């Protein structure tokens, strides 16, 4: 470990009254074959960095406990990738498999921001056993993997938008609300597609998530920069990097 | 046995999971908080034994979700060079980096319709009828509904929650019934969270896991307020007729 | 729901004006004016029954019913030549294809959809008639409707404006590779 | 008990607190977009004004060493040499049960007054008020101190009606000009919103006094913050958007139950083209009357206006101006 | 301790400052859309003719790399030895690195990012500094990348130097928060006292000389404009000023000249074309000891016309402030001018002759 800790034992034997925590090793080593907990996601010149953590997830509770879907491009643990799937042999503790995650969001020299645990809901499961009809055991199950994977991928389009928009308006502060109020109210709607009840933008009995919640990042996106676009500077460049969110956007 | 609470107000946030500057709230309300409220109605200082709210049971009807909004909340800027909020070794920061920003969320402009139901309900309620403290709703300045306490004494309050409870106004197709409300109970349940109580003490926050299943429920159309004056008239007169 | 009845109006206003003058002339000294200024006591004739059944419809109504009667005869003589757009469209059309400012285009429809509902009757009309001075193809059923839909929030009807004349404008440079 | 306060005041085009971008905080109330105060803000902004009054009323009218008269004088610790500390109990302002050890912990010793450094018994002023702890929650500079609270409830301010942001175009000037002119200094965008805002504030007597006494140090202390309460203002670009005012509407009331809020009131937000003082009045009156006919009560009501035009029945007693208002409540609150 | 200021003041169908576009500034109060003056404008207008009659000439400006180099060529030395000269004394303030500055444009000076706020004679004494320090100069400006070498304690005192425009008005820079004074004056924005909708003039530049065959305008266009019936406010923390300028005779001096600018001045935004140019119909400056008061939520209730409007803001006002000093009773003092003698406005205090004589006498009880 980087740390070397301590503890100071009361005479009782039950109780820490003094600690020591300071640094055990003092020359740099990265560790070789990647741990199989984590996400990695590579970034230019060939470095492979852990995916960080976001508060901005968690505004919802267990969102990225629903990775179990998917799955999703890239995004995905090796020690899911080798004993989640069918190429391993388990045979019916599979079929009750729930993921957790603790995520605990951070500065990476010292400054902390929040933790939080994330386990995924057992009534996503519910729903697909239920009714006990094959083509509606899978077309349920449809729903959820195409919403979820829909909704991350808005999710970072937005990210990316804001970023652009941000860095390119002065020619940044934008992402932390239009990310956090994006997740916050673009999660009801999840719950509201997957009891195929009538969501905004698209009502039950289409085949996947209809492009609802795109229509969700278009009204978190377009308030987060309203105010702030009505010179036509802001107003150009803000709608330059607006007419993504349009993108899947699979017609009726 | 029971009563309802009528949570509803200009804000609230009920905390969870956040130990740092960035403070957070969940969309509908935790049993640590509003068993929180109960203890200041009643005069509980931190640190007493708070086994009597145990035998408690909380379903909670959502009126509204209500929106999500983050408070930035900045505490000790623009003082002096000689007062902030002292550190711990008592070495005071340089004044440019004196002030600690959090940005604490809250939820705004929701109305849930709980369902307290346990053996000290009567006299919690009569707790809420005069407190010994100011109660609020998550967080200090956070001021609650004059309404609070919805129905004094009614027995089965869940039945009362799943009819003739006055609902605001929202879209309602012609001649359409069954109208979806979401309530909260407590195999297939929603998600583990972090709400019973055991200990208030701040030198010891000491909480634990609790089960949560959201039931989405069915309710007849004619609960549904008019547009604007008339909610709030509504439930005025189903307020009424409590002493009856 | 009104844009059947701007339908209407558009149609028997576009092919009044070109087929019989007494009209034509009776509508054209009423642009850019209130509905009740007498100069316009003779527009009611042909305007008045198609209103269905708040001010902000019928002055739009009456205010594009005379922007169709004083546009040029080039215009006019173009307009009878034999999803849809807003004008906003039709303002990227004009600077992209017939050479006019951007950067004027550009403040004249921020300085427009930034002003209040009689902000838009009083600078709309001359606006438009430039529009028809360089005889670029504006409809008149969405220019109406969207005036209607004016009067209830200033938010609704200038945001799509303003954000579907940038949108065709880049597309219209992104589409000249 | 609870000492509950609601005041309309109308603020200016201006910007109170911003947000973390610039825009005032607003609150999405009833369904409509509402600027909002902080509760901190015009906290900080009330007690700042407290202290400047209260902890200065006053070393030249009351004083602190001003006492023996209970301890060092009627005790006979040098009847005579009683600036024996006084003098020595110098090298923020209690109320007096705190001050018997104030003239407590002061005698004994020797003294040395002959020609004086045990401080770490009488430091303890905070520990057991310093009032200014009691009314609102510990100081901002201090350790905890046993009493963390609390008890003046203080509520956000949001308007009685929806009001958007608006951009307010700025640039600053430079005065040494090239020969390229018109080059200003800054272009950039300052957003300002104005309307009337809707306050309220608990002050919970019961369970305060307790930790004071002197209940006259206690209805000091209360009336000192309802003028506070209403006088001040923030401090938030105030020398470049003066908007300092006072409220159009004060209504002091003193329930023996339980507070409450007439927040709800101001739910359905008002349409205007006209003012809003004068509808705002009537409707919190109308509010006031259907929560009175359905809650009845035995509770003390008053009200302030600054308008003669309309009679406000549920509000209680039409007093003439707020200092009368303040003074026959807090007596009348015991 | 407080000197509070009101005035009624009715401007012609003019454009004070516009907006982004050209537009007039609005407010939408009490519902209503209301064209406004912006503070900062007023501010300095009042400024430049404060500065003007005491004449401080208190430079707002960024290129100080600029004059000091100018000084510095003025006293001697050569182009490049005073530029970089004046980099050096810019230089020298920071923390490291000196202040921040901005991408050089031409081989001219650069301008500095923040705005500076100080007087002539205070450049002149920067100048001074940098020229005691020749030698140093010249062989820092020998290296690539040159360091402070200037005593940072003098320079950084001289950028503390004041001003009555700097003691009334207040300064601000963010890299050396120790020269950081605190404005005196609460200056309000300008708002109508009833709804003005504004109101597009067509406007034709014609060209002289005549074409061929036919004859157009040499540029049509239109610019918005508005009249209406303003008020204005502001506040005279005498407290601070006395505190920042230090005597109370310079700081007596310092609110009348303020207050006599205050009323007599008038933006200078599109006047060469317009005229605007007038006079407070009402005048009313109390000094109060408690707290300063200001009269917008009297016209929150927008007034209707087809008559005149400055009788009934002046009757309106008298009626505010009498209700309002019975409701919030205070031993303050009150004045008024005016204008027009039909009314007799009572609850304003005691009727002064000219605005200077009530400037005078206010001035004087405070």
């Amino acid at each position: 470990f980087r740390h070397a800790v301590l503890l100071h034992p009361s005479p009782d034997g039950s109780h820490v009254v003094d600690a020591w925590v300071t640094w055990a090793w003092r020359e740099r080593n990265i560790s070789p074959e990647l741990d199989p907990y984590l996400i990695y996601q590579t970034s230019k010149e060939g470095r492979v960095y852990p995916r960080p953590a976001e508060a901005e997830r968690a505004i919802w509770r267990d969102l990225d406990a629903l990775l179990h879907y998917g799955e999703d491009g890239n995004y995905r643990p090796t020690i899911l990738d080798n004993c989640t799937p069918l190429a391993q042999v388990p045979q019916e503790v599979l079929d009750s498999l729930r993921l957790r995650a603790f995520g605990f969001d951070q500065d990476g020299q010292a400054r902390d921001k929040q933790w939080f645990t994330a386990t995924t809901p057992a009534v996503l499961r519910w729903l697909a056993d239920r009714e006990t009809d094959d083509n509606e055991n899978a077309r349920i199950v449809r729903r959820i993997t195409l919403a979820r994977k829909a909704a991350e991928a808005l999710g970072r389009r937005l990210e990316k938008a804001c970023k652009e928009a941000w860095k390119e308006s002065n020619s940044g502060p934008w992402v932390q609300h239009g990310m956090s109020r994006y997740w916050a109210k673009a999660e009801p709607v999840f719950w509201n597609i997957v009891y195929d009840r009538p969501a905004q933008g698209y009502t039950p009995g289409m085949a996947g998530p209809g492009n609802a919640f795109n229509l969700v990042a278009l009204a978190a996106y377009d308030e987060v920069t309203g105010p702030y676009c009505e010179r036509p500077r802001v107003a150009k460049v803000v709608e330059r990097h607006r007419s993504t969110l349009f993108s899947n956007w699979t017609p009726k | 046995s029971g009563f309802l609470l009528r949570l509803a107000g200009p804000m609230q946030s009920w905390g969870e999971h956040s130990m740092f500057g960035e403070r957070d709230t969940l969309p509908y309300p935790s049993r640590s908080g509003l068993i929180g409220m109960f203890a200041a109605a009643q005069g509980v200082r931190r640190g007493d034994p708070l086994d009597r709210y145990k035998e408690l049971k909380f379903t909670v009807r959502v009126d509204r979700p209500g929106v999500r909004l983050v408070d930035f909340h900045t505490i000790g800027g623009g003082l002096p060079k000689e007062r902030t909020v002292p550190t711990a070794a008592g070495e005071r920061r340089d004044p440019k980096k004196a002030t600690i920003v959090t940005s604490r969320s809250y939820l705004a402009d929701a109305v849930f319709t709980v369902a307290v139901t346990g053996p000290e309900a009567d006299t919690i309620a009569d707790a809420l009828a005069a407190p010994y403290w100011q109660p609020y709703l998550g967080r200090r300045a956070f001021v609650p509904d004059p309404l609070l306490v919805l129905r004094r004494r009614v027995a089965d309050p869940v039945r009362e929650l799943v009819e003739a409870v006055p609902l605001p106004h929202r879209r309602v197709e012609e001649d359409a019934a069954t109208v979806l409300v979401d309530l909260i109970y407590e195999t297939r349940t929603l998600t583990v969270l972090n709400d019973v109580p055991l200990s208030f003490d701040s030198k010891s926050r000491r909480y634990s896991t609790r089960q949560i299943r959201v039931v989405p429920t069915e309710v007849p159309a004619t609960l549904v307020a008019g547009p604007g004056r008339d909610y709030q008239n509504k439930l005025f007169t189903y307020v009424k007729q409590c002493a009856e | 729901y009104i844009l059947q009845h701007a339908d209407a109006l558009v149609k028997r206003v576009s092919k009044l004006i070109v087929n019989e003058p007494a009209a034509r002339a009776a509508l054209r000294r009423g642009v850019g004016l209130a509905p009740e200024d007498p100069r316009m006591l003779a527009a009611h004739r042909v305007v008045a029954p198609y209103v269905p059944v708040v001010h902000a419809v019928e002055r739009a109504f009456y205010a594009v019913a005379a922007i169709m009667a004083a546009q040029p005869r080039s215009a006019r003589d173009q307009e009878a030549e034999a999803r849809r757009p807003n004008l906003g469209v039709s303002l990227a059309q004009a600077v992209f294809d017939k050479g006019l400012n951007a950067d004027s285009t550009e403040q004249r429809l921020h300085l427009i959809a930034r002003q209040n509902l009689d902000g838009v009757h009083r600078h709309l009309p001359r606006l438009v008639l430039y529009l028809r001075s360089d005889q670029v193809h504006i409809d008149w059923g969405i220019l109406i409707r969207d005036l209607a839909r004016w009067g209830h929030t200033p938010r609704h009807v200038a945001r799509e404006w303003v954000q579907d004349y940038h949108r065709t404008l880049e597309t219209l440079t992104r589409q000249a590779e | 008990t609870f000492v509950d306060i609601h005041a309309i005041q109308t603020l200016p085009y201006s910007n109170i607190n911003r947000d973390d971008l610039g825009s005032p905080k607003t609150v999405v109330y009833g369904g409509k977009e509402r600027t909002r105060v902080s509760s901190q803000s015009w906290k900080r902004a009330v007690r700042h004004e407290v202290e400047a009054r209260l902890g200065d009323k006053a070393v030249r009218t009351r004083r602190i060493i001003s006492e023996i008269a209970k301890r060092l004088r009627e005790r006979g610790w040098d009847a005579d040499l009683a600036d024996a500390g006084a003098r020595q109990v110098v090298l923020f302002y209690l109320p007096v049960p705190a001050i018997d050890e104030l003239a407590a912990i002061a005698d004994e010793h020797r003294d040395a007054v002959a020609k004086i450094l045990p401080a770490d018994r009488i430091t303890e002023v905070l520990k057991s008020r310093n009032v200014s702890v009691n009314l609102f929650g510990r100081m901002l500079a201090e350790l905890p101190s046993t009493e963390v609270d609390g008890a003046v409830q203080f509520a956000h301010a949001f308007t009685v009606h929806g009001t958007t942001v608006e951009v307010d175009f700025f640039t600053a000037v430079d005065d040494i000009p090239k020969e390229n002119d018109h080059g200003s200094g800054h272009m950039n965008a300052g957003q300002f919103s104005a309307g009337t805002f809707y306050r309220y504030a608990n002050v919970n007597l019961d369970r305060l006094v307790e930790n004071t006494g002197d209940a006259q140090t206690a209805r000091t202390a209360v009336a000192e913050f309802l003028r506070a309460f209403l006088s001040t203002v923030p401090s938030g670009k105030q020398n470049a958007t003066a908007a300092m005012t006072l409220p159009d509407l004060v209504h002091i009331a003193v329930r023996f139950d339980r507070p409450i809020s007439f927040a709800p009131a101001f739910e359905t937000a008002l349409y205007g083209s006209d003012g809003y003082t004068l509808r705002a009045c009537q409707e919190l009156n109308n509010y006031a009357e259907r929560l009175r006919e359905v809650w009845p009560d035995d509770a003390i009501r008053g009200y302030a206006t600054v308008e003669n035009k309309t009679d406000l029945a549920a509000l209680g007693e039409r007093y003439d101006s707020y200092p009368a208002l303040i003074d026959a409540m807090v007596a009348a609150a015991f």
